[PDB]
């Protein structure tokens, strides 16, 4: 197990050429080939797309190739069409009964201009802090497409636990919201330095950075 | 898994 | 061509159990022993809970139980857990190189225990408000199930301006999450005793206020 690091939104407009990377660590995608892609069309199921690094199944067009430069396999649409649309999700067969699978890419053909997410961070507030609870919040708004990676670092170091994300929900102005939470203890607040929210959309990964007080 |  | 014949919504009573079929061919789940059985779940990436028939990846749910019959193989969740609530698909070899996928079943877990929301409100950073801006942050956190009404206010009165609200979605705890934000200017803050957030859910009405009433 694990997830292979694919980039979150992969947009183009119809016709370019789009590549979606699939990187992983040594121990799969690093040296070894069972790297396979499947198209998720929206509420369908998967669809093999390249088995073993550049081969395509039966019935699957040529405008899709494969590759893997060490620790990074690759897939590029050349000619991106309306139905090229889909998430795209790759994986590696180790030697054994955990194959991984990669964290899924959305390829969007686009309708609107590019925007890059506001990210703003809220700290717990002291009347949170009054109930001896704490929690913070990554405000992710005003993107597209709609797909971002959003990741936790206490005081520098990367942070899995408290936390939780929500999928892209597109606003009335048809840029997207999504957040992300982190709750803890009071003291688990005051343990660190600081704390920060990084999301990642496309070109730009934006990271915020929270820190401890004392107001009251 | 290839599998396969 | 064609697919692997699953069944949508296949729901056990929590605790006891759920078995998802998947029907096709002499050429496919009939010829081989290369039946895989994947979850993904809402929004994350497909997991191999089974290959081969009846083999398990090694930290797979220990329940998880796999059948091929003729054309038919068979997926047995016990000991039904919330955290089961997903898409399953089934997969086979289906000769030269190829790999065909059954449509999908959806899974539910009935007799989840409903959850009244944690609202949590959050006043304008310290930190947004030097780069001249404010956002209300209202989460919503941790209710079940899945829906809820967020209505806001400044002095008891409705705001229809500048709040937008995500749709909610599932976290870890098979609960769901959601916020609701509302962009001002430091003047609209500074300029009102409080804001309310007041969300709605199952008939109960939990609201939270907050006050330009934070040191600084």
């Amino acid at each position: 197990p694990s997830a292979l690091t694919q980039p979150p939104s992969a947009s183009g407009s119809l016709g370019q050429s789009v590549t979606i990377s699939c990187t992983g660590t040594s121990s799969d995608v690093g040296g070894y080939n069972y790297v396979s892609w499947y198209q998720q069309h929206a509420g369908k199921a998967p669809k093999v797309i390249i088995y073993e690094v550049n081969k395509r199944p039966s019935g699957v067009p040529d405008r899709f190739s494969g590759s893997k430069s060490g620790n990074t396999a690759s897939l590029t649409v050349s000619g991106l069409q309306a139905e090229d649309e889909a998430d795209y999700y790759c994986s590696s067969y180790e030697g054994s009964d955990n194959f991984v699978f990669g964290t899924g890419t959305k390829v969007t053909v686009l309708g609107q201009p590019k925007a890059n997410p506001t990210v703003t961070l809220f700290p717990p507030s002291s009347e949170e802090l009054q109930a001896n609870k704490a929690t913070l919040v990554c405000l992710i708004s005003d993107f597209y497409p709609g797909a971002v990676t959003v990741a936790w670092k206490a005081d520098g170091s990367p942070v899995k636990a408290g936390v939780e994300t929500t999928k892209p929900s597109k606003q009335s102005n048809n840029k997207y919201a999504a957040s992300s939470y982190l709750s803890l203890t009071p003291e688990q607040w005051k343990s660190h330095r600081s704390y920060s929210c990084q999301v990642t959309h496309e070109g730009s990964t934006v990271e915020k950075t929270v820190a401890p007080t004392e107001c009251s | 898994q290839x599998x396969x």
